[PDB]
């Protein structure tokens, strides 16, 4: 079992939860990641999404969650590990 | 010429889903290819309707074709995807994947 | 019950080894050659059905049902 | 060339299952056939990996072969038949006749 | 919701109504040919990844959210 | 919903029931039938296997239960009704 930090930007117009930490689910032999993307925006950071994510090729034994995306509209970077969707850098391949 | 699975990895940047799917920018589907004839051991996953189909093209050529190698197994993949209001959503697309081809 | 037989032929996961109900041999007349067989029904209903059909030109299904039965019990055409 | 449920009738007499299945004589299979193009509209019972197959079969012919017509909905049939003891027994064979055809 | 638009194409069930979620209008270059296909999409996910493909050589699917939508939007191929 | 006579004559050695009337069961569209078995024997009628039967072309808008194969070794005869599996004849086709 796992579990990330759940943060939806939409709450509002989904009627949904804003923040806490949610259980992730997935099958049997499936490995379960936690995923965070947000917005740079030249140095205001503002998170988007956060949560659970399924299983995954290259988001494989990432121990961080570095955004290997070059200059994106929506950074976005996955890891594998108990709340690991804390801590997040943008790291260029 | 048997009912296999082969892995292949599609990216997205080919299909044109490039400017509305923030990630993944690839998966991994694993197409299923081959020929069942009969009859089948029991690696080739099949059902009895399928067995009964191959006899009766064992029995006849033109009358029936052979079975088709067909995904029976699948999984689901989650798609992090902009939608028309310029939000940004994550859904679990169901059965993306394929992890057993058998003669269904 | 389980009877491990031997699993050569042009489809098997790379395993000889085949755990079955029933194990068989086949020789069949598919695409014009003489494709060999050896496998194993972890079906019951379908390892009977399939090995109850008479032998005939193109089938070649001689089943049967203990320990390695499949080893030297190799198929052969009818007439 | 479509995914289609083609009606047909099965006869056990032809098939060689002559002298151990009492009834029934034969029945009707509906085997399956057609091609899969893009994009597969609401009729062609379709999964999310048929249609990311037949997109990059699209975008490249040699890469990846068609989606497969395959059956999607099966009844059972109820065979009464000899054992190899001479009784006769009646078994609900599963998925023996073919009522949908989607490309799977 | 539910619309309901014609179905005319190589692939329908002998009915011109098409109930969907979405509709739409293709026309692809598959076998060589010119092929045309109209119809409706039940399945939310399917119809958006299939409607958000960007026109090229090869498809053209043209979308459609309203009430016989798709009879007067025939799709054309680009450039 | 429909009912027939179930007699089985294995009721031994499978432990199962020997005389009694059972309810059918099949899918939404799906006709349900009585089906009969028993062998002539030269006269000394046996009955064998009596009951429930899933959809056959072949048994269709039979109000009674005739067996119209000519010389078996087990005569079948499959009807469709409410407890028509209680009489049968053989009649050749
Ligand atoms: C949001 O975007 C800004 C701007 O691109 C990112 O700041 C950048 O961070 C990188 C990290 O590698 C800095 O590069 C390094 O900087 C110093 C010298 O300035 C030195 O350690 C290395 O030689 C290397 O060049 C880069 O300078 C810096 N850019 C600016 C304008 O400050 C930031 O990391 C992004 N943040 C997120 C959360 O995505
Ligand atoms: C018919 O269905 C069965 C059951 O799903 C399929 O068997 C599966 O075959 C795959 C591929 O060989 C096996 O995966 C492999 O397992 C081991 C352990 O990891 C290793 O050899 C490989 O790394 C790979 O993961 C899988 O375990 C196996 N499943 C079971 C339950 O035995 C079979 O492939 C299907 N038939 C066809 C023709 O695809
Ligand atoms: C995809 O799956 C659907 C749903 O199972 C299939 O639709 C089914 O199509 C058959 C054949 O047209 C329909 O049977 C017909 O229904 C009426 C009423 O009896 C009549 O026209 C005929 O006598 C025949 O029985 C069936 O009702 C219909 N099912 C539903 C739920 O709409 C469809 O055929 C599948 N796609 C393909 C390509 O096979
Ligand atoms: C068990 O087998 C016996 C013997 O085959 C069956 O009796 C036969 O019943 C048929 C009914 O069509 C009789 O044919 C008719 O008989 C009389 C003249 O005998 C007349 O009504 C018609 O001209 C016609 O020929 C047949 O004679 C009779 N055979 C004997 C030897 O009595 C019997 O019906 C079978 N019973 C069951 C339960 O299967
Ligand atoms: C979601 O909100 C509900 C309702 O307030 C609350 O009970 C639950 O703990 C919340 N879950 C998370 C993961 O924050
Ligand atoms: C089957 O036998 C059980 C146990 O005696 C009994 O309760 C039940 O009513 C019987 N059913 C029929 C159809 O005879």
């Amino acid at each position: 079992t796992r579990e990330c930090i759940y943060y939806n930007a939409n709450w509002e117009l989904e009627r949904t939860n804003q923040s806490g930490l949610e259980r992730c689910e997935g099958e049997q032999d499936k490995r379960l990641h936690c995923y965070a993307s947000w917005r740079n925006s030249s140095g205001t950071i503002e998170l988007v999404k956060k949560g659970c994510w399924l299983d995954d090729f290259n988001c494989y034994d990432r121990q961080e969650c570095v955004a290997t995306e070059e200059n994106p509209q929506v950074y976005f970077c996955c890891c594998e590990g108990n709340f690991c969707n804390e801590r997040f850098t943008h790291l260029p391949e | 010429t048997a009912c296999r699975k082969h892995e292949l990895y599609v990216s997205f940047q080919d299909l044109g889903w490039q400017d509305w799917i923030i990630a993944p920018k690839g998966y991994a589907a694993n197409y299923c290819d081959g020929e069942c004839s009969f009859p089948l051991n029991a690696h080739m996953n099949a059902t009895n309707h399928a067995i009964v189909q191959t006899l009766v093209h064992l029995m006849n050529p033109e009358y029936v074709p052979k079975p088709c190698c067909a995904p029976t197994k699948l999984n689901a993949i989650s798609v992090l995807y902009f939608d028309d209001n310029s939000n940004v959503i994550l859904k679990k697309y169901r059965n993306m994947v394929v992890r057993a081809c058998g003669c269904h | 019950k389980l009877y491990m037989c031997v699993c050569e032929g042009l489809s098997c996961g790379n395993e000889d080894h085949c755990e079955g109900q029933q194990c068989f041999s086949s020789l069949s007349i598919n695409d014009g050659f003489h494709v060999y067989q050896k496998g194993c029904f972890q079906v019951y209903e379908q390892g009977k059905m399939t090995c109850k059909t008479p032998p005939s030109p193109g089938q070649a299904v001689e089943c049967c049902q203990g320990d390695w039965c499949n080893r030297n019990i190799t198929a052969q055409l009818p007439t």
